[PDB]
RNA sequence: UUAAGUUAGAAAGGGCGCACGGUGGAUGCCUUGGCACUAGGAGCCGAUGAAGGACGGGACGAACACCGAUAUGCUUCGGGGA
RNA sequence: CCGAUAGUGAACCAGUACCGUGAGGGAAAGGUGAAAAGCACCCCGGAAGGGGAGUGAAAGAGAUCCUGAAACCGUGUGCCU
RNA sequence: AACAGUGGUAGGAGAGCGUUCUAAGGGCUGUGAAGCCAGACCGGAAGGACUGGUGGAGCGCUUAGAAGUGAGAAUGCCGGUAUGAGUAGCGAAAGAGGGGUGAGAAUCCCCUCCACCGAAUGCCUAAGGUUUCCUGAGGAAGGCUCGUCCGCUCAGGGUUAGU
RNA sequence: CGCGAGCUGGGUUCAGAACGUCGUGAGACAGUUCGGUCCCUAUCCGUCGCGGGCGCAGGAAAUUUGAGAGGAGCUGUCCUU
RNA sequence: AAGAUGAUCAGGUUGAUAGGUCUGAGGUGGAAGUGUGGCGACACAUGGAGCUGACAGAUACUAAUCGAUCGAGGACUUAAC
């Protein structure tokens, strides 16, 4: 039956996207550990 | 049913005895050969007692 | 006995009604082996109706021959080809209308192909 | 004496030991006719190796090619491909695409 | 010739020994890299828009590395000499 | 101190691939030769794949490309069934 | 030299063999080192040596010292290969015949008969997908089988808005 | 208390749900009641049928003998005497 | 007639083994077509008609062609011949 990635361009990009994680100070620590590790795909 | 203990390298080969395939019954065409099989029309010339049925 | 041929009892009728028509057009077919041996039992009944030529005899034969134009430029149906061509040739012969000649097996499935020719 | 080697044509070995065991000991006039009619569709892999082994003995040594006795015919499992094939309930079993090495050593009577 | 008898061999296939092979990468050596430290220098970049990245640039379309619509580069001052 | 199942996770286009909606988890993968001299030409083959020919010390060195073990898979077998 | 002893778990003591590296010199290597495979050789064992073959550049001995110092068992870890086994499975659901392509055809193309959905298996266009679209070649790999074929591989081409 | 890799779960003894009783309460009860995923492609030995070798002092075709192995092994009426 | 495949059994052109074709048996039960009665739906005649899967008996008309493979030379001690 129904599975959990019912794909959205909008809702993916608003919950998990960039400015949502430049928003809060706890959200920018997500953009610190995504930088000190040095990933390529910063927050999806 | 799950196989209780692995088959050794003897018993594995002992079921390969009758597993061998066999020869086809083969003769030659009296037109060309070589060779035909038994009672069925050859691919060689296609004659079969002896009409040249391609 | 008869042969089941892996087909339903209606699938066999659509099976055999095609192949008996294709002997009329082609004069020879390369079926599989037990599609050959099981076809001779029907055509030698179907050519037997050809020798009669009644208005009743043709209307038995239309249930095993379809509606397919056989010769171009004369517009003959395969029904017409029996009573015009085939029956004019077999007034000498009493049975054994289609001899079967076995060919070798087929590549992709190992199936024994077989050649049917009328005679 | 001559030698032809196949080297990594995709077939299983056990599906080619069976084609092979109507060859080891036979003759050139007794194997090319037999391999064409087994039918056992790993045959023309081998029949393009035996006939290539004879036309090695044709060109390279001229060993009177119609008078040859086939001496060695061993086949070894070559470099195995391995693929994962999915399965229900999250099993995801394996499919081992085997490969074999056909060697038909053809020699004089 | 018959009787009464004793033992060989046969191998569809297999067991062990040996010879020649094939998948397999492991012991060898060998590092391109890493790990600990020492002696010293450096210990900060950012609204004259940073660290970090997207789009891109080559006669060659991908990518790496360099670079920014002056884009596989531009001056100038030195080193360098085919 | 390590010598590629070690040493950083990364000697290799590694935080890559993949796995997760997402925070995150997170690999494997070294070596032709002294240099490409990387096999012109002939034969088989549709073509890979071989056999001769040359190349080099080696070609069994020819693309997982130095060494190549064992499990395994073979083929011949001397003796036993 | 005489006399006596000499099974053994948990455990205590003693003596040794191994491997890697460093330190003294001394000593083998292209006239072939290490490692590999063989073999009927020697000591109480752990273990050593020798000849052959492969291997193509490093290596042992003694004497001490340091230790990532020894493998059969962790439902250990990783990789490889078996067994089952040519076995279960090959993912609902009709094709058949002629021709063509090609080396090869049931599975590719064309034609002709037949058959199925037809308030869906039709079209149009969202959510998504990001070239899967078209042509021209291939065909190893993915296609649960072939395969000249493909939503596979390549090489080009491909989306036009004041409504 | 034969027999679930031969079957059925009707009860006991999974969670749900009630009733009496007990406990202050969570809940409890061999006190009762309605509902409640029974998985396995047979390796070996067995069992029951079918075959291929080989042997039976030369190869062959028929019919056999029987050491041995099983199967069958139950009885009620009625009438006469 | 046997049967999962092997096997068994009927047979391989001095042949009936199978299919067809005839003549039947059983089965269905009044074909089409034609004419007639009926405005018609239908009935009636030709006519136990027509149609028939393995069921029987004939018929070489078809397929069982060609051909190949396997298979003995009989150990020796003694007793009587």
């Amino acid at each position: 039956m129904k599975r959990t990635f019912q794909p959205n361009n909008r809702k993916r990009s608003k919950v998990h996207g960039f400015r949502s994680r430049m928003s809060s100070k706890n959200g920018r620590l997500v953009l610190a550990r995504r930088r000190r590790k040095g990933r390529k795909v910063l927050s999806a | 049913a799950v196989p209780f203990r692995r088959t050794s390298k003897m018993k594995k080969r002992l079921r390969r005895t009758h597993f061998k395939l066999n020869v086809p019954g083969m003769t030659e065409c009296p037109s060309c050969g070589e060779m035909k099989l038994s009672h069925r029309v050859c691919k060689a010339c296609g004659s079969y007692n002896g009409k040249d049925i391609n | 006995s008869y042969r089941k041929l892996g087909r339903t009892s209606a699938q066999r009728k659509a099976m055999l009604r095609d192949l008996t028509t294709d002997l009329i057009i082609n004069e020879r077919i390369e079926t599989t082996e037990t599609r050959a041996k099981e076809l001779r039992s029907v055509v030698e009944k179907m050519i037997t109706l050809g020798k009669r030529g009644d208005l009743h005899a043709r209307r038995q034969a239309a249930a095993y021959i379809r509606n397919e134009v056989a010769n171009e430029e004369n517009n003959q149906d395969a029904l017409q080809k029996l009573f015009s061509d085939i029956a004019t040739r077999y007034e000498e012969r009493q049975g054994g209308y289609t001899r079967i000649m076995k060919l070798g097996p087929r590549r992709g499935d190992g199936a024994p192909m077989a050649i049917i020719e009328l005679v | 004496q001559a030698k032809a080697v196949a080297r990594t044509v995709r077939i299983a070995p056990r599906k080619a030991r069976l084609v092979m065991d109507l060859i080891r000991g036979k003759q050139v006039g007794e194997a090319v006719s037999i391999l064409n009619l087994t039918p056992r569709a790993a045959s023309p892999i081998i029949e393009k190796v035996l006939k290539s082994a004879i036309a090695n003995a044709e060109h390279n040594y001229e060993m009177d090619a119609n008078n040859l006795v086939i001496s060695q015919a061993f086949v070894d499992e070559g470099p195995t491909l391995k693929r994962f094939r999915p399965r229900a309930m999250g099993r995801a079993s394996q499919i081992n695409k085997r490969t074999s090495h056909i060697t038909i050593v053809v020699s004089e009577k």
